[PDB]
């Protein structure tokens, strides 16, 4: 369903956000 | 083998390979432990995932039937099978693996392989202790869970009418087993069970109190607020003040240990003694030799309607447990008791 | 490979992943 | 009669507790 | 040998296991979804717990003919 | 050899474990054994 | 002599007799 | 010094005082056997072998005397109910006295071996250090055990020279000490076949003699010697403890499940004869026969043996007692006086109803009257406000066949209820309870008490075997590990 | 072991809440979760079911032979009830009690007729429907609701009785009990 | 229900309350990335 | 005996009233009292206080205060001896 698909998209986005920030700070310089 | 030329054999080669220091120690005991323990654990997981209890107990007890982790169980065979070993080649299964699963033979598989896995693990404790030249007090302590397993999963069903009254391997099935003992045996009133409960609770107390005492009587032994880095395993001094611990507990509790060796032997001694006492009590229950009643109190209650104790209340509760549990819990009894004969209270 | 560590790890893990796939499949069973 | 036995056993246990607390072997720093 | 963190951080390990692990997961999924789990382990499907003959739970009452008793009380 | 970070590996593994556990808890309310 | 009626005699008093837990596949 | 739990270690390296403490232990055990026999003779009542047999009176060693052929007493009675005019030396009291005399003689021998511990026999000829040749000692002992086992099986239990053993019918009605022919086929491994005992003892005695000769001849290998520590008596102790708890498990299982060596006339019925309808099926078969032969129901129930009816009572179940319900079953429910007769229940229209018998698990069981087809027709309600199966409304009467109540019909409520509650327990008996002041709760039988004691001893001896095997293997680190 | 796959993404056959059953010339909707019972409290019971949780919540039909032309000639609904009071269960208490409040002389059990209606068949034959609240001195489950639906078809009186607990009745058994009662089709 | 103009954002509304649970796990991720320094 | 359920149906509890060590108990307070804090001076007589379960509330309140102050005393002695203070934290679990 469209509701379940949008919920899954939002869930994947929020779950991947923080790890992406950490990965980007690891590969882009540091200070983490 | 002494100061004598014995010459090497295939036994010596096999011993050299088995006692080799590797990621998992096999040893001679591994040949018994690893397959038996592997098969017991895998059989229990297989039974909880796929194998039903529909033909043995009339129950759903598998994930594939919709049960969760707390509800799925490898259930005991039907009581009409008695104490049959239920080999897959046995007279019941006769080689058919699917019907062997349906008949409850997986319970016997798991129980027997678990018993031999316990034997193999104890032998592994002995073998590793002998290789490292340590005293075998770990195996001596592990004798008590083996005693519990033997008395509960073998001796009790062997004393009853069959494996059906053994515990089924699973969370809610163990809870069934526990409530069954309460209702049918008054197992709380049993002094051997009381000694077992005292041993288990005192051992938990000892573990907590000794860990706290060591962690709070530590020496400084290094700058830094993380004390866990102030210990080096290759050191020849105590890391906590036994004198200070003894002073603290003498002035708090009245008594305190002054002997570290005696303290650690006491930590060994309490749970092992408790589990052995509980095992003896379960052996008593295998023959229905229960501490069910106090006959003087029953006489006093029979000749005096105003005499009530919590013991009499518990007897009433046990009667309720048995009456409301039996029809669904023992299908082989074929008990269809009408509601009017069920013991109940007022408006509940 | 085929050392004792490899054998123990894979005897633990291969049926574990198989059973995990099995249980995940049976989460989506409608009677 | 039985109440006598129960009370005697309880007070004997408490007496053993009292003696084990206040007349224990003192731990020696040596 | 190798200290298992070197194993867990190696592209050779991950290119083997990105094939092996999902294949096993899909194998388990197919095992349940194709009914082979029911066929192998004898667990009844949700529609075949009861037959037209018996509308209650089965009861194995014979021991030395338990094989044919469970064959005739099972889902055919 | 260390080409992939161990923390990244552990984070992905934990994400898959949490997802599988969430699937298991979701399956408690749907399908078989959901009181429905 | 009438084995079925003695089996039915044992049935209600007791539901675990060998007379009824043996050869109960034809029933 | 020694901890209190290590005192007996002082005779580990003293063979003479090990012999002395063994002799003292044997004296104590023989004296217990004699004193227990004397106690059981003093308290035993042989008046009614049918309704007051020994297993109803708490007799524990009296069945073991009766099993091997001692059936008469110096009091003029026989255990089977006849009169003993020539009981001979080997009566119950004779065996008791012989055990007391044996205990005294073993006490004197123990004293002598304690004093004269320092015998040349205990010194080895070469090094002059105290040593026991444990392989050859085991060979001698195994040879003697084989001789004794073969003699017991070939002369005592065959009856060619000894008296035989107790043999009974499957339903424990007649019962007698008889000679037994050995069964050398597969039937010899039938555990309820009495012929298996002589065959086992003959074959195992021959094998024990041959194996003892082997151990007398052939010395152990060095590898097995070091791997089993055959130079240490504690290894022998661990293996012996292993053997004795194996045997304790075997005898406990044999006593609990029943066999040819645990007759019901000596030890009581088993729980499985109640749980499988053994005596109930036999009684119903004996009533069904001679009913097809035209006799009425008042007859063929008066032909039922009262002993057989007593075997069908759950109070004789060994699994209805308690851990602290102590003593004889007579002190529990009374001494049985007579069989009241079979109780047959019928409703107002005419169908026969049967009381659902109490299963072994249930301390209390609801009273239920079920018809021929398995439908519950009557009950004693817990809720008598809107009940619909009460005996009062169903109109249930009870008729008795073959006892002191015979042909007497009761249609009155609460007497139908009392006899239904008594029919819950099996056959109905009257019980004298003022003689021993019976409390009304069921006791266990000697079968159950034996099983309990020996299963508990078996687990404790499993722990002892673990402890001593560990002590033998880990002797060099018993006082601690090296500093290394 | 016939090979058939698991139903994945294939909807549910049930979730209608009821299972039909056609018996000896009658058809009715049983609750989907109820188990058949072999107990025969009346000696003319053709079908009996009971709830898997509570044995108080049961349902049963009786096909009792009748000599009358039809139920409307049997009397009024009150006259129908007065001659069928044995279904309630006889009071097996015979002691004088004035000490049970909400009750009367030497009585521990009472019944109240909550209502009555007359549902007709497709052409002319009515169904005597009933609704009784039975109460006891111990007040088991706050009383029991008995729903009775009866009629005569071909010289046989078919009577359905559904028994439910009152706490069951206000936790939700009322809807399924009324669904059972309003579907007793005997023709 | 949400207001009608905000109704299509109900799927992203239904995910938001778990983000505070995600923050402590993110702290553990960061600590693992600095190798629990 | 104490009317625990508040239904005028007392429960004996004590050795002199026919209990052994296993069955003997200090019976909880009457249900008619509920949570209403029944001390001796709130009773018309000691007999009424005993009938209604007053000893139970007395013992429970004093025991709660005593075990909380036992935990505090454990902290206090650890402080006076120069020890680390978390044995009281460990003892908080049986107190809870
Ligand atoms: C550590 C090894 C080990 C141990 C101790 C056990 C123990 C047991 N398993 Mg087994 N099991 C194992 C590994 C083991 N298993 C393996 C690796 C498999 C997987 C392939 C199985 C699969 C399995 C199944 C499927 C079953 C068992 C069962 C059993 C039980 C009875 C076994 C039996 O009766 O055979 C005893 C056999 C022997 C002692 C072998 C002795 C043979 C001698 C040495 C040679 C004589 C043979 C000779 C050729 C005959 C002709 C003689 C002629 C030449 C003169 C027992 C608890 C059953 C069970 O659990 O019941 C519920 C059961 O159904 N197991
Ligand atoms: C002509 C041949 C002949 C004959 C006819 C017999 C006949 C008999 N033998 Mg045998 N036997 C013979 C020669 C013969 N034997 C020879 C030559 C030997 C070698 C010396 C033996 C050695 C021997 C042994 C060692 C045993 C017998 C037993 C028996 C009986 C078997 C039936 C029975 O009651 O078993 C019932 C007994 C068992 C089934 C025991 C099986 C072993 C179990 C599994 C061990 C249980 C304990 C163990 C620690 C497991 C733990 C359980 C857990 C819950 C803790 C019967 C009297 C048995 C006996 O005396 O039983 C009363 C017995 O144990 N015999
Ligand atoms: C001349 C000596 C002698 C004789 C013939 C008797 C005779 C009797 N004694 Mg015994 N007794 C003796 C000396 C003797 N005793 C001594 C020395 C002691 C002290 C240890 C006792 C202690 C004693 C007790 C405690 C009891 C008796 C009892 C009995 C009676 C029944 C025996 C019975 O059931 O045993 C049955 C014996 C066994 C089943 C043991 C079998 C042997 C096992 C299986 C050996 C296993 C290990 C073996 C080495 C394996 C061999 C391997 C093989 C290949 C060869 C009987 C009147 C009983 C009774 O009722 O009297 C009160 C009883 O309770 N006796
Ligand atoms: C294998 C051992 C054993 C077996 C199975 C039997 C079995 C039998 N004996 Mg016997 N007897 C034995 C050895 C044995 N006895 C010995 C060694 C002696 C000498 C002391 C006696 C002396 C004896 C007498 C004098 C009598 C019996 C009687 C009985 C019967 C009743 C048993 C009973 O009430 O149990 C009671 C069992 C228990 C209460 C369970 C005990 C569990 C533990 C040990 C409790 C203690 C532990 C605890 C920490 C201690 C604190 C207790 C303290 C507060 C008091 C039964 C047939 C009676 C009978 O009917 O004779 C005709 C009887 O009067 N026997
Ligand atoms: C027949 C077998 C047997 C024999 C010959 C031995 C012999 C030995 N044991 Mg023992 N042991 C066995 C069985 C056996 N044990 C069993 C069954 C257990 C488990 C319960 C153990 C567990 C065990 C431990 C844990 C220890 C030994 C140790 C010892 C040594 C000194 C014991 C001592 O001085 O006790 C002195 C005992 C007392 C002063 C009083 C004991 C009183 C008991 C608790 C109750 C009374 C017993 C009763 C009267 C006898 C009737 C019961 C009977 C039927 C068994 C000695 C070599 C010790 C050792 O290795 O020393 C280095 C040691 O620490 N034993
Ligand atoms: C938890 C159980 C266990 C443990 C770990 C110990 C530990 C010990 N035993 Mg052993 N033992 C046990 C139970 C146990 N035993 C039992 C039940 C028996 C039978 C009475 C014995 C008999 C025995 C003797 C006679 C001796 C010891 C000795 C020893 C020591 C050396 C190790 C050894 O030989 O292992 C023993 C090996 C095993 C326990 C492994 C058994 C594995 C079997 C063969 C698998 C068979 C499976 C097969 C399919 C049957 C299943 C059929 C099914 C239907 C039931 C050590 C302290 C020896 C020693 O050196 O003492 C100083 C010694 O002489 N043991
Ligand atoms: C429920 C309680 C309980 C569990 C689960 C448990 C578990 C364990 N204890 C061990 C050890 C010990 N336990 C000890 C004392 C105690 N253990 C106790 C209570 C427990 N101990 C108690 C109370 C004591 C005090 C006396 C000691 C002294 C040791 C050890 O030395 C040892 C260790 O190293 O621990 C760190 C471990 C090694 C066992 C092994 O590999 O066997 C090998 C055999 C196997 C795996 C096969 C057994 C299969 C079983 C018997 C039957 C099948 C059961 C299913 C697989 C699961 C069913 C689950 C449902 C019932 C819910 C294992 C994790
Ligand atoms: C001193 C310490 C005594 C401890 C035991 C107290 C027994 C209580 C009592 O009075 O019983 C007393 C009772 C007898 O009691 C009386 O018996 C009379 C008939 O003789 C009447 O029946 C009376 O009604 C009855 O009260 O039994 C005993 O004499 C005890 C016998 C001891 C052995 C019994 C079997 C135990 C079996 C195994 C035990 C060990 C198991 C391994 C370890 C666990
Ligand atoms: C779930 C709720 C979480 C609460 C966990 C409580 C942790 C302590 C339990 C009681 C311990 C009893 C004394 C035992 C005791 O004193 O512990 C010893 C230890 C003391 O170590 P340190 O004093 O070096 O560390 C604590 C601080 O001083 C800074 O490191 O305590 C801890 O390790 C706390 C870390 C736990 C981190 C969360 C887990
Ligand atoms: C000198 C002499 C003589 C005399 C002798 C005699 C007289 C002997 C005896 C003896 C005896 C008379 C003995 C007896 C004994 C006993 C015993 C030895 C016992 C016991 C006990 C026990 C061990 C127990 C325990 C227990 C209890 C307590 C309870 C329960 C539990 C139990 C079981 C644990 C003569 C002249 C002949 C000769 C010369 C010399
Ligand atoms: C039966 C049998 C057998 C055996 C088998 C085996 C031995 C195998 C296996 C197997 C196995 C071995 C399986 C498995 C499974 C597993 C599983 C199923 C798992 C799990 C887990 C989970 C599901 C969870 C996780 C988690 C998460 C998610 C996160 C948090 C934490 C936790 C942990 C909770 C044979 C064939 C021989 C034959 C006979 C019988
Ligand atoms: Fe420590």
């Amino acid at each position: 369903s469209l509701t379940l698909i949008l919920q899954l998209v939002a869930l994947f986005a929020v779950v991947a956000a923080g790890p992406l920030v950490v990965v980007l700070l690891s590969v882009r310089g540091g200070n983490l | 083998i002494g100061t004598y030329q014995e010459k090497r054999t295939w036994f010596d080669d096999a011993d050299d390979w088995l006692r080799q220091d590797r990621f998992v120690f096999v040893g001679w005991s591994g040949l018994l432990l690893l397959p038996c323990a592997y098969f017991a654990v895998g059989g229990w997981l297989t039974g909880c995932t796929f194998v039903t209890s529909w033909y043995t107990h009339g129950l759903a007890s598998s994930y594939i039937e919709g049960c969760n982790f707390l509800t799925a169980a490898v259930s005991t065979p039907a009581n009409s099978l008695g104490h049959s070993l239920l080999f897959v080649w046995g007279p019941e299964a006769q080689g058919d693996l699917t019907r062997w699963f349906q008949l409850g033979g997986l319970w016997a598989f798991v129980a027997l392989h678990g018993a031999f896995g316990l034997i193999g693990f104890m032998l592994r404790q002995f073998e590793i202790a002998r290789s490292v030249n340590l005293r075998p007090y770990n195996a001596i302590a592990f004798s008590a869970p083996i005693a519990v397993f033997v008395s509960v999963f073998l001796i009790y069903p062997l004393g009853q009418s069959g494996w059906f009254f053994a515990p089924s391997f699973g969370v809610a099935s163990i809870f069934r087993f526990i409530l069954f003992f309460q209702g049918f045996h008054n197992w709380t009133l049993n002094p051997f069970h009381m000694m077992g409960v005292a041993g288990v609770l005192g051992a938990a107390l000892l573990c907590a109190i000794h860990g706290a005492t060591v962690e709070n009587t530590l020496f400084e032994d290094g700058d830094g607020a993380n004390t866990f880095r102030a210990f080096n395993p290759t050191q020849a001094e105590e890391t906590y003040s036994m004198v200070t611990a003894n002073r603290f507990w003498s002035q708090i509790f009245g008594v305190a240990f002054s002997n570290k060796r005696w303290l650690h032997f006491f930590m060994l001694f309490v749970p092992v003694t408790g589990l052995w006492m509980s095992a003896l009590g379960v052996v008593g229950l295998a023959l229905n030799l229960r501490a069910y009643d106090f006959v003087s109190q029953e006489i006093r209650a029979a000749e005096d309607p105003e005499f009530e104790t919590f013991y009499t209340k518990n007897i009433l509760l046990n009667e309720g447990i048995r009456a409301w549990m039996a029809a669904q819990d023992q299908p082989h009894e074929k008990l269809t008791l009408p509601e009017e004969v069920l013991p109940r209270g007022n408006a509940l | 490979i085929f050392t004792v560590r490899w054998l123990a790890i894979h005897a633990i893990a291969v049926p574990t992943i198989f059973f995990l796939g099995a249980i995940t499949a049976m989460q989506f069973i409608q009677r | 009669m039985e109440a006598l036995v129960y009370t005697f056993l309880l007070i004997g246990t408490l007496g053993i507790i009292f003696f084990s607390i206040f007349f224990r072997e003192p731990p020696r720093i040596a | 040998e190798r200290p298992f963190s070197d194993i867990l951080t190696s592209i050779r390990y991950w290119v083997i296991h990105s094939i092996t692990v999902p294949s096993l997961f899909i194998a388990g999924w197919l095992f349940v979804s194709t009914g082979l789990a029911y066929d192998v382990f004898g667990s009844p499907r949700p529609n075949e717990y009861f037959t037209e003959d018996r509308q209650d739970a089965p009861l194995i009452t014979d021991r030395f003919n338990a094989l044919e008793q469970v064959k005739k009380l099972s889902a055919q | 050899i260390g080409r992939i970070p161990l923390w990244l590996v552990g984070t992905v593994v934990g994400l898959l474990a949490i997802g599988l556990l969430a699937i298991f808890f979701y399956g408690s309310y749907v399908g078989l054994g959901s009181s429905l | 002599q009438r084995v079925r009626t003695v089996l039915d005699m044992d049935d209600p008093a007791k539901e675990e007799t060998v007379k009824e837990l043996r050869k109960d596949i034809n029933n | 010094g020694l901890p209190w739990y290590r005192v007996h270690t002082v005779v580990i390296n003293d063979p003479g005082r090990l012999i002395s403490v063994h002799l003292m232990h044997t004296a104590l055990v023989a004296g217990w056997a004699g004193a227990m026999t004397l106690f059981e003779i003093a308290v035993f009542d042989p008046s009614d072998p049918v309704l007051n047999p020994m297993w109803r009176q708490g007799m524990f060693v009296l069945p073991f005397l009766t099993r091997l052929g001692v059936t008469q007493s110096w009091g003029g009675w026989t255990i089977s109910g006849e009169t003993s005019s020539n009981p001979g030396i080997w009566s119950y009291e004779g065996a008791a006295a012989s055990h007391i005399v044996l205990s005294g003689l073993l006490f004197l021998a123990s004293v002598w071996h304690w004093v004269y511990w320092d015998l040349e026999l205990f010194r080895d000829p070469r090094t002059g250090k105290t040593a026991l040749d444990l392989p050859k000692i085991f060979g001698i002992h195994l040879f003697l055990a084989g001789l004794l086992c073969f003699g017991f099986g070939a002369f005592h239990v065959t009856g060619v020279f000894g008296p035989g053993i107790w043999v009974s019918d499957p339903y424990g009605l007649t019962g007698s000490v008889q000679p037994v022919a050995p069964s050398w086929g597969a039937e010899g491994f039938d555990p309820y076949n009495p012929g298996g005992v002589p065959a086992h003892h003959i074959a195992a005695g021959i094998l024990g003699v041959l194996a003892g000769l082997f151990h007398l001849c052939v010395r152990p290998s060095i590898r097995l010697y070091f791997g089993l520590s055959m130079g240490s008596i504690e290894s022998v102790l661990s293996s012996s403890i292993a053997a004795v708890f194996w045997a304790a498990f075997v005898v406990a299982g044999t006593m609990w499940y029943g066999s040819a060596a645990t007759p019901i006339e000596l030890f009581g019925p088993t729980r499985y004869q109640w749980d499988q309808g053994f005596f109930q099926q036999e009684i119903q078969k004996r009533v069904a026969q001679s009913t097809s032969e035209g006799l009425s129901v008042s007859e063929a129930w008066a032909k039922i043996p009262e002993k057989l009816a007593f075997y069908d009572y759950i109070g004789n179940n060994p699994a209805k007692g308690g851990l602290f319900r102590t003593g004889a079953m007579n002190s529990g429910d009374g001494i049985a006086v007579g069989w009241l007769g079979h109780a047959s229940f019928k409703d107002q229209e005419g169908r026969e109803l049967f009381v659902r018998r109490m299963p072994t698990f249930f301390e209390t069981f609801p009273v239920v009257l079920i018809d021929k087809d398995g439908v519950v027709r009557a009950d004693v309600p817990f809720r008598k406000a809107e009940s619909k199966y009460s005996i009062e409304q169903v109109g249930v009467s009870v008729t008795f066949y073959g006892g002191e109540l015979n042909g007497l019909t009761f249609t009155d409520p609460s007497t139908v209820k009392k006899y239904a509650r008594k029919a819950q327990l099996g056959e109905i008996f009257e019980f004298d309870r003022s003689t021993l002041q019976s409390d009304g709760v069921f006791r266990s039988s000697p079968r159950g008490w034996f099983t309990f004691g020996h299963l508990s001893f078996a687990l404790l001896f499993f722990f002892g075997h673990i402890w001593h095997g560990s002590r033998t293997i880990f002797r060099d680190v018993f006082a601690g590990i090296d500093e290394d | 072991a016939y090979g058939e796959g698991a139903n994945v993404f294939g909807r549910v056959t049930n979730k209608s809440g009821f299972v039909p059953y056609a018996g000896d010339s009658f058809a009715l909707l049983l609750p989907s979760k109820w188990n058949p019972s072999d107990e025969k409290e009346v000696d003319s019971i053709v079908l009996r079911y009971a709830d898997n949780f509570d044995a108080v919540n049961n349902v049963y039909v009786i096909a009792q032979d009748t000599d009358k032309s039809s139920i409307q000639d049997y009397g009024s609904p009150e006259e129908f009830i007065s001659q069928f009071g044995y279904l309630l269960g006889r009071q097996a208490w015979a002691g004088q009690t004035v000490s049970e409040g909400g009750f009367d002389a030497n009585k521990v059990s009472s019944a109240a007729l909550l209502g009555v209606a007359t549902e007709k068949d497709k052409k002319g034959k009515t169904y005597y429907k009933f609704e009784i609240l039975s109460r006891t001195a111990d007040g088991n489950e706050g009383g029991r609701h008995q729903l009775v639906k009866a009629t005569v078809s071909n010289g046989k009186l078919y009577l359905l009785k559904v028994q439910a607990g009152d706490k069951r009745w206000f936790k939700g058994t009322d809807k399924e009990c009324l669904g059972v009662l309003d579907s007793f089709t005997v023709v | 229900k949400l207001p009608e103009a905000y109704a299509p954002f109900s799927p992203i509304v239904d995910v938001l309350p778990i983000i505070p649970v995600l923050f402590i796990l993110l702290a553990f991720v960061w600590q693992a990335s600095v190798s629990f320094r | 005996p104490v009317d625990i359920d508040g239904i005028r149906e007392p429960v004996s509890g004590s050795l002199l009233y026919g209990n052994n060590i296993i069955t003997g108990a200090v019976v909880p307070t009457s249900n008619a009292i509920g949570l209403h804090f029944y001390p001796i001076w709130e009773a018309a007589s000691l007999d009424e206080w005993l009938y209604n379960g007053g000893p139970y509330q007395l013992v429970v309140c004093h025991f709660f205060l005593g075990v909380c102050c036992y935990m505090g005393r454990e902290w206090e002695l650890s402080y006076r001896l120069g020890m680390r203070p978390w044995i009281a934290v460990a003892y908080s679990a049986p107190v809870a």
